[PDB]
């Protein structure tokens, strides 16, 4: 036994690039929250897990609260509910499995996924003929959004 | 303060995409109307605008 | 500052590019930090009494006006003033260097009206 309780360096490996992994993230979806997993793999990579690594899972599933982990799919769309946070936790794990190494990792993100471009309208009206007039906000305070196409 | 940012974004700025729903929301009744008047002078006249 | 514009004298369902055009001078070599300065464009009626930033039923446009220009060159701007049920309209605009308040410097006075039928 070591019994290094405490006075060194404890982690001494980096998540360097060249190597078949896994990469969850979130990216044009229409005011429904998902996930969006990638797979950057070659020669039949196995299965792989989604969990729900909350204190307290307010990020719930559909009808029961669940994990539902995958199986041999690289891109999906976890269309989750909220109940009730702005925040979250996300362990992934992904059995790679080249040739003969079982290859595992366990990556833990903390993915929040609150909206951001808030959007109101307003019409007005005349005798044959129509106007919309769209208000346009950013839902958090002072951290700024850049938008170019409308 | 303005290093001409436009410059070096569109190489690795990712272009998220949201897409709402707009309601057209409205009611349902038409019909029309035309008032007419005629200004009755109370001091002068003031120039009125509409 | 002059101010190009395209018609005069637009019906009401129309759609107007307006063009100011900025020069900025000799007399900026008290400063150049900000090379950026924010203006506005303020909307007059041609009586008094400027209309607000939620211009209801009298003109519309893209995006806020504030718009920068740079202590450069002669920089250009734009807005889409899409009128509405109007008549007799007036624009103008003043320099603002920040976006702070009390940091406007200067109103300029060059006033293009149009009309609307």
């Amino acid at each position: 036994c070591k019994e290094s309780t405490k006075v060194l360096v404890k982690q001494a490996h980096n998540l360097n690039l060249g190597e078949y992994a896994l990469e969850l993230k979130s990216v044009q979806s229409d005011a429904l929250e998902s996930l969006q997993v990638e797979v950057e793999v070659q020669k039949n990579i196995g299965n792989m897990k989604n969990l729900p690594v909350s204190f307290s899972m307010d990020e719930i599933q559909a009808r029961k609260r669940y994990n539902t982990p995958f199986e041999n799919v690289r891109l999906e769309y976890y269309l989750l509910d909220q109940i009730t946070a702005f925040d979250l936790i996300i362990k992934t794990s992904f059995t790679k499995k080249n040739d003969q190494g079982t290859f595992g990792e366990t990556k833990k993100v903390r993915i929040q996924c609150y909206l951001q471009l808030s959007v109101s309208v307003e019409d007005i009206f005349k005798k044959d003929i129509f106007f919309f007039k769209f208000l346009l906000n950013s839902s958090v305070r002072e951290e700024p959004v850049i938008l170019y196409s409308s | 303060g303005i290093a001409v940012c436009n410059t070096d974004m569109d190489e690795y700025v990712r272009n998220l995409v949201p897409k709402q729903l707009t309601v057209p929301v409205q009611l349902p009744g038409f019909e029309q109307f035309f008032h007419v008047q005629f200004e009755q002078m109370e001091t002068s006249h003031d120039a009125l605008h509409d | 500052v002059q101010l190009l514009l395209d018609e005069p004298k637009v019906k009401v369902g129309e759609i107007i590019n307006l063009k100011i055009i900025t020069e900025p001078t000799s007399t900026c070599r008290r400063k150049q930090n900000s090379t950026v300065n924010f203006l506005d464009i303020v909307i007059f009626d041609s009586k008094t009494s400027k209309i607000l930033p939620r211009s209801n039923r009298r003109i519309l446009y893209n995006g806020s006006l504030t718009k920068p220009i740079s202590t450069t060159k002669v920089s250009e701007i734009n807005l889409e003033i899409i009128p509405i049920e109007k008549g007799r309209y007036e624009f103008s605009v003043c320099i603002s260097k920040s976006n702070n308040q009390d940091g406007i410097i200067q109103f300029d006075s060059e006033n293009v009206i149009l009309s609307v039928i």
